[PDB]
RNA sequence: GCGGCGCGCCUGCUACACCGGACCGCAGGCGUCCCACGGCGGGCUCAGCGAGGACGGAGACCUCCCGCGGAGCAGAAGGGC
């Protein structure tokens, strides 16, 4: 249950760059020697004010073409759609389940029904 | 303003039931589970009638049963509901008293989980009585005992919030 | 010699004949990340029968498993490096490598993902060679509920 | 009349409240089975009404509770427990 050495709500509270320390090689080089696209990050502005500012029942659970973006600590809680090629799929982010992207998440394949 | 002090309540007993079919070994590889656990012989209940859908056929163990009680109790209890983290569903109290609760993994309980054991879920079920029932089970003078000493769940549900802090 | 075969440790019998370093690659595998990297060295004699060792090179050795970093290890010869739990380097021993595996295994099921069908329903993961390749074994996709 | 066997035997009827009462009259069985399905002593309560409890639902287990027998006693049925 506890994630990378914070508990579920410490890492939940903690900040992109508070988690980014200890993470794989691929999500540490993501801002390491790189950083965000500006489409991508203005997507991270368009959820985060949301998740912080919720007056009920969410009425967002925006629908994003983007989809290989690295998870970050504060989205979690949140459905967001993750499309694949041809639907969006609705994903809550588990906080356990951030440092990695939300590519490995969501399915744009058919599971099995074949073998004929 | 004070109740009878024979009017207190006290876990009589636990139940500690797993059903896993017969399969090859399986019931004597939960033998090992439930001995650590109670430190006590787990008796093989044994299947009735033969049916369909599970593979019980009038004679095969079914499932493994040991009543723990008194200090035991508590403990074995107490780790059910940290693992259940002090939460239980409202219903499970029943007419004469008597909760239960679900336990994945019996491993969960602090058991170490094993190539050897695979994971085997079990189930508990506490029966809460009132000093002064043996008015029910003496071989000489059986009786039934009254209405107010009987557990109603109401007065059980309080004496688990006083025993364990829990919520529903 | 005192060739003492058996010498069983960690529930995994030995043998004596194996030298002093593949019996513990040989400790039923599970439980020994390897290529001797250290286990070449440790304290312990390079090829000498296993058996033969004494209990106070053998409760050296046991301590230096026990604690990898105490020896002077380097981490990169340990196998968790960054653990998803309180997030501590750590080696895997014989009985956690299986508990670990159900933490990855159970952990995928529950935040439910590609990787996870690809486990669940029994699909090589990564590969994508369920195509054309491992007729092998019937673990393939297959299906057939009706 | 050999199509049936009431040609030996048993249960419940028919049977007309002691008993005895007919019929190719009805509703059925018997020609076996079991050294445990026997004898005895001890313990025990059964089918189930509920109300609860990982998977687990018509349904499998484990709990209490109320449980006059509504169970099972080798097979016909009727007593009996």
């Amino acid at each position: 249950p506890n994630f990378r050495g914070v508990e579920v709500e410490k890492l939940a509270t903690m900040k992109i760059t508070d988690i980014l320390p200890k993470l794989n090689a691929r999500c540490r080089r993501r801002i390491g020697k790189h950083g965000l696209s500006m489409k991508h990050l203005r997507f991270v502005n368009k959820l985060r004010l949301r998740r912080a500012a919720q007056p009920s029942q969410k009425p967002k659970i925006v629908r994003t073409h983007l989809r290989d973006m690295i998870i970050f600590p504060e989205m979690i809680g949140m459905t967001v759609s993750v499309y694949n090629g041809r639907q969006f799929i609705p994903v809550e982010i588990k906080p356990p389940m951030v440092g990695r992207a939300l590519r490995e998440y969501s399915m744009s394949y058919k599971i099995v029904s074949h073998g004929k | 303003e004070s109740e009878n002090p024979m009017r207190r309540i006290r876990i009589e007993k636990l139940v500690l039931n797993i059903c896993i079919g017969g399969e090859g070994d399986a019931l004597t590889k939960a033998a090992k589970v439930l001995q650590q656990l109670t430190d006590q012989e787990p008796t093989f209940s044994k299947s009735r009638l033969t049916i369909r859908g599970f593979g019980i056929r009038r004679g095969q163990k079914i499932s493994t049963h040991v009543t723990v009680r008194g200090e035991k109790a508590r403990e074995i209890i107490e780790r059910g509901l940290r693992v259940k983290n002090f939460e239980l569903p409202y219903s499970c109290f029943s007419t004469t008293g008597n909760f239960g609760f679900g336990i994945t993994e019996h491993i969960d309980l602090g058991i170490k989980y094993d190539p050897s054991m695979g994971i085997y879920g079990m189930d508990f079920y506490v029966v809460l009585s009132r000093p002064g029932f043996r008015v029910n089970k003496r071989r000489a003078q059986q009786q039934h005992v009254g209405a107010s000493h009987k557990i109603t769940p109401d007065e059980a549900r309080a004496w688990v919030e006083r025993e364990f802090e829990v919520v529903y | 010699n005192d060739y003492r075969d058996l010498l069983r440790m960690f529930n995994t019998n030995i043998q004596g004949k194996v030298v002093l370093e593949c019996a513990l690659v040989g400790i039923k595998g599970i439980g020994r990340r390897f290529a001797n990297v250290a286990l070449k060295k440790a304290n312990i004699d390079v090829h000498k029968r296993a058996g033969e060792l004494t209990a106070a090179e053998e409760d050296a050795l046991m301590k230096v498993l026990e604690d990898p970093l105490s020896h002077g290890i380097p981490a990169w010869m340990l196998n968790r490096n960054n653990d998803f739990e309180s997030g501590k380097d750590m080696h895997i021993l014989v009985n956690t490598i299986a508990s670990t595996h159900r933490a990855d295994l159970e952990r995928l099921r529950k935040t439910r993902c590609e990787r996870g069908v690809r486990h669940h329903h029994n699909l090589k993961v990564r590969g994508q060679h369920t195509k054309s390749t491992g007729r092998r074994g019937h673990v393939v996709g297959v299906q057939r509920k009706k």
